RNA sequence: GGUGACCACGGGUGACGGGGAAUCAGGGUUCGAUUCCGGAGAGGGAGCCUGAGAAACGGCUACCACAUCCAAGGAAGGCAGCAGGCGCGCAAAUUACCCACUCCCGACCCGGGGAGGUAGUGACGAAAAAUAACAAUACAGGACUCUUUCGAGGCCCUGUAAUUGGAAUGAGUCCACUUUAAAUCCUUUAACGAGGAUCCAUUGGAGGGCAAGUCUGGUGCCAGCAGCCGCGGUAAUUCCAGCUCCAA
């Protein structure tokens, strides 16, 4: 916080997804890489936006510390962020719950769905006994 | 299938015969003078020199004012004067063949940081670079074989985080100071 | 194989796509369309690898489903639609239109065009004939066919199709002294004036064409695309004006630009 | 003299591949008789079972008892003789052990004063013979 | 066969076992190259021994 | 009638073809199962249904060879797909996570994909690069210097052993951050982390080829070494060892 500055380059705004995307780099001389939460509050401060619609990712620290470059995408509204954004970035900010079922379990369950023909009760009940 | 690259090459060539007293003595002269780790390092820079000479030979056998010769000859000359192994007044393809291995080893970062007074010996230069105390421009380099360029020549200096530029002395210093103050009243 | 291929390998992709080996194993296999996949540019790589509007395949699909791109004035929801050559890619939300023209180095360029100049398109007639009821028909390189063409148009000529109507505004005859652009082969992306056409019966004709700098180069007849009358082009040209520079001069051009910027 | 005509390439090429059969290396590498006769079957190494321990007299100028083993290969069941190349490594060998056997070093030709032994023992009972000789690891007792 | 395998490993068994003496750790890597570079190039003395070898037993 | 010494036909192939790989004066010689393109096959043959496209095999039918369950009346097979096994061998990995990326399929902005991505085993191989540096004492060495050998120091580099002797760093422990679909690794960065810095560099050699010992003890044509010359029958520069050197 004492000596940490943010700069933005390759900035361009596209209304196609109603967002403004840019490449951001943070200059932290003596600290570690700055956390994403601090980056979002600084970027929202610079662009006069709320620090809950911002997304930052892809942060790589250069060798020897100092600068760290990532990609920052901001939006003109939160609703558009729901419309077009990767679900993992949404879940990072807590705006999207995640499925908690194993892919292997889903394949076994679906294979048991294929085994049962027609009958809805047994089709949805095939995953009950062999848990 | 997979999106891997599989693009690699060897940077060195082993000598055709082993155990020649003349060759072994000459290579050990280069290792001792420029603080090289092993014989592979002098073989790799000999190999890069040989590749440059091979390209220069092929261009020389090519006809005069050939567009391919002029373009690639000027390109190769530009790289040589950029890394400082070839004099700027000596912009000739013939003069490339006169290059040796001594001036290629001269341009290494280990040699340079010794010859700019930042290191007491060539071995002190290598261990300092490996310990990450020397930076070029704004980026700190820990590679002894970093071939420096003429533009980057003037900008070699101690890194800020090292206990030779900015603050933050090393853990040996902090531990020794702690024991000194803790060992008395 | 047993049927048509619906996959495209990344390295097997056309060179002008500028795709890289590391990102993925595959490539955007272009769907069937008005242009051959070997000479097209799929819309996905247009909005992602050229205009940087989208980042991956999912994002570029999002604009298509929001129905913002109008290839030839028609909304296309196909992510891998083969655009092709001299097509007005119009995004009216940003009010920006592009004509997909080859540059100097034989690759599709980001050629911005004014909205008024974006209402028409040049096309090369590939064959003419007469169908039922004695109706003359004409087909173009853009695969679009029109009924009732002007009888003066012969094959390998040029027509000025009009968007939103699909009619002919003007036509250009193919003869010596016309401004053309090479659309295939080594000289792809070059502009010159037709100087000579050698006819080889039973084989492909060879057309010799001279650019504005005096450099004269040959090509096949099928690679010839007339784009103007005399010396004046009928469309806006991409940067470089369709000239070809040998490796000596674009080197010092880059050095001069670096010197001026420094 | 050799024909140098501009249209003699057929005779030059036919004469080359005809005369190439007259040198040993090309003949053995393409006829296939050497491959069939090789107990290893073109393999660098091959495993076998120690039939018995044997001693072979050296050649005329030398005088020693080279320590070898008769070993039949687990593939194709051929009985061969393998040298045991150290000071006391025959003691490590014993009856009915699985031994890795390599060539001796000059491609099916006998080496040194050992008469008619083309092979040497590399590993015995899955542990390296050099490891046993230098005491890095021991026979599983 | 003659049954002369009894003598196998005779000399290696008979050789008395003397342990390796303890010595300082040898320099390795770049420092080892430095040591042998100094041992034969910077201390060159012209002597009537006809350039004795590095392992001379004199 | 057609094809053949301008090599037909036949046989062999440890032959899928090519783009390419290795070696590299030039010319050539080998290798191309292997990620790209084309072909062929799905235990061996054969015949079919549907479909635009199959002679499909994670479609069917029959025979041949194996082989599964049976209440012996019957039924069900195709891992040269990803894992994982047995066998074969000199010879080759996890019965892992995920559609986030590249794309593909679908009625489709939403579903699916052992395609593919990620991680694990991984000294096939390739790139980079630690295992130490510095200072001052002693004794040599240097064109050293001062009287012209004799002694010292106004100088330079190594060496040997030392409370030296206090500077620097990782390899590791380990916080957070970062990456990522979730992780891991890497890069940052807190706190520890070096004086046998015991935080320990090995593999092969020392007669010649071919760099390096006419050292010491044992053996005594034996054991063994030795790619080739050759060594070994009593003080073996060649074996077995110790020390010391050499090569990477
Ligand atoms: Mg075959
Ligand atoms: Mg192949
Ligand atoms: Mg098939
Ligand atoms: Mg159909
Ligand atoms: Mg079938
Ligand atoms: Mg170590
Ligand atoms: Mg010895």
């Amino acid at each position: 916080n004492d000596t940490v500055t943010i700069r933005t380059r390759k900035f361009m705004t596209n209304r196609l997804l109603q967002r403004k995307q840019m490449v951001i780099d943070v200059l932290h001389p003596g600290k570690a890489t700055v956390p994403k939460t601090e980056i979002r509050e600084k970027l929202a401060k610079m662009y006069k936006t709320t620090p809950d619609v911002i997304f930052v990712f892809g942060f790589r620290t250069h060798f020897g510390g100092g600068k760290t470059t990532g990609f920052g995408m901001i939006y003109d509204s939160l609703d558009y962020a729901k419309k077009n954004e990767p679900k993992h970035r949404l879940a990072r900010h807590g705006l999207y719950e995640k499925k908690k079922t194993s892919r292997k379990q889903r394949k076994e369950r679906k294979n048991r769905m294929k085994k049962v023909r027609g009958t809805a009760k047994a089709n949805v009940g095939a995953g009950k006994k062999p848990k | 299938p997979v999106a891997r690259s599989w693009v690699c090459r060897k940077t060195y060539v082993t000598p055709r015969r082993p155990f020649e007293k003349s060759r072994l003595d000459q290579e050990l002269k280069l290792i001792g003078e420029y603080g090289l780790r092993n014989k592979r390092e002098v073989w790799r820079v000999k190999f890069t020199l040989a590749k440059i000479r091979k390209a220069a030979r092929e261009l020389l056998t090519l006809d005069e004012k050939d567009p391919r010769r002029l373009f690639e000859g000027n390109a190769l000359l530009r790289r040589l004067v950029r890394i400082g192994v070839l004099d700027e007044g000596k912009m000739k393809l013939d003069y490339i063949l006169g290059l040796k291995i001594e001036d290629f080893l001269e341009r290494r970062l280990q040699t340079q940081v010794f010859k700019l007074g930042l290191a007491k010996s060539i071995h002190h230069a290598r261990v300092l670079i490996r310990q990450r105390h020397i930076r070029v421009r704004k980026q700190v380099v820990n590679i002894p074989s970093f071939i420096v360029r003429l533009d980057s020549q003037k900008h070699i200096d101690f890194s800020l985080r090292s206990p030779y530029g900015g603050g933050r002395p090393g853990r040996v210093k902090r531990k020794n100071a702690k024991k000194g103050q803790g060992g008395a009243g | 194989a047993r049927g048509p291929k619906k996959h495209l390998k990344r390295v097997a992709a056309p060179k002008h796509w500028m795709l890289d080996k590391l990102t993925g194993v595959f490539a955007p296999r272009p769907s069937t369309g008005p242009h051959k996949l070997r000479e097209c540019l799929p819309l996905i790589i247009f909005l992602r690898n050229r205009l940087k509007y989208a980042l991956t395949g999912d994002e570029v699909k999002k604009i298509c489903m929001q129905r913002f791109i109008k290839i030839d004035g028609k909304v296309r929801t196909d992510i891998t639609y083969p655009a092709g050559f001299m097509d007005v890619i119009s995004i009216d939300k940003t009010g920006e239109n592009f004509r997909l023209i080859y540059d100097t180095k034989g690759r599709f360029a980001v050629h911005r065009i004014t909205p008024e100049e974006a209402k028409y398109k040049l096309c090369k007639v590939r064959k003419i004939f007469v169908g039922t009821k004695g109706i003359p028909h004409l087909v173009t390189h853009d695969a679009r066919t029109i009924r009732y063409p002007d009888p003066l148009i012969k094959v390998n000529d040029t027509i000025q199709i009009d968007l939103e109507t699909g009619k002919i505004t003007d036509f250009i005859k193919f003869d010596t002294g016309n401004l053309c652009m090479v659309t295939g082969g080594a000289n792809l992306g070059r502009i010159g004036v037709i100087t000579n056409r050698e006819r080889h019966p039973g084989s492909f004709d060879v057309v010799h064409v001279k650019d504005a700098n005096g450099n004269s180069f040959a090509t096949r007849l099928s690679n010839i695309f007339v784009i103007g009358k005399g010396n004046k082009p009928w469309i806006s040209l991409p940067r470089g004006k369709g000239i070809r520079l040998t490796i000596a001069e674009e080197r010092d051009k880059r050095l001069a630009a670096k010197q001026s910027s420094g | 003299g050799k024909c140098r005509g501009l249209r003699t390439a057929r005779k030059l090429r036919s004469h080359r591949r005809d005369q190439k059969w007259h040198d040993k290396q090309y003949k053995k590498a393409h006829l296939g008789t050497a491959l069939k006769a090789n107990p290893f079957g073109g393999a660098s190494h091959a495993k076998g079972i120690v039939l018995e321990k044997v001693g072979v007299e050296a050649k005329q100028p030398n005088s020693a008892i080279r320590k070898c083993v008769r070993v039949q290969l687990i593939k194709n069941g051929k009985k061969i003789t393998a040298f045991v190349p150290n000071d006391g490594c025959l003691n490590f060998i014993e009856e009915n052990d699985e031994v890795l056997v390599a060539g001796f070093g000059r491609k099916g030709h006998a080496v040194g004063d050992i008469p008619g032994v083309r092979f040497k023992v590399v590993k015995v009972a899955n542990v390296s013979l050099l490891a046993l000789y230098k005491g890095k690891k021991e026979r599983p007792r | 066969v003659h049954g002369s395998l009894a003598r196998a490993g005779k000399v290696r068994g008979q050789t008395p076992k003397v342990a390796k003496q303890e010595k300082k750790k040898k320099k390795t890597g770049r420092a080892k190259r430095r040591m042998q570079y100094n041992r034969r190039f910077v201390n060159v003395v012209p002597t009537f021994g006809k350039k004795k070898g590095p392992n001379a037993n004199s």
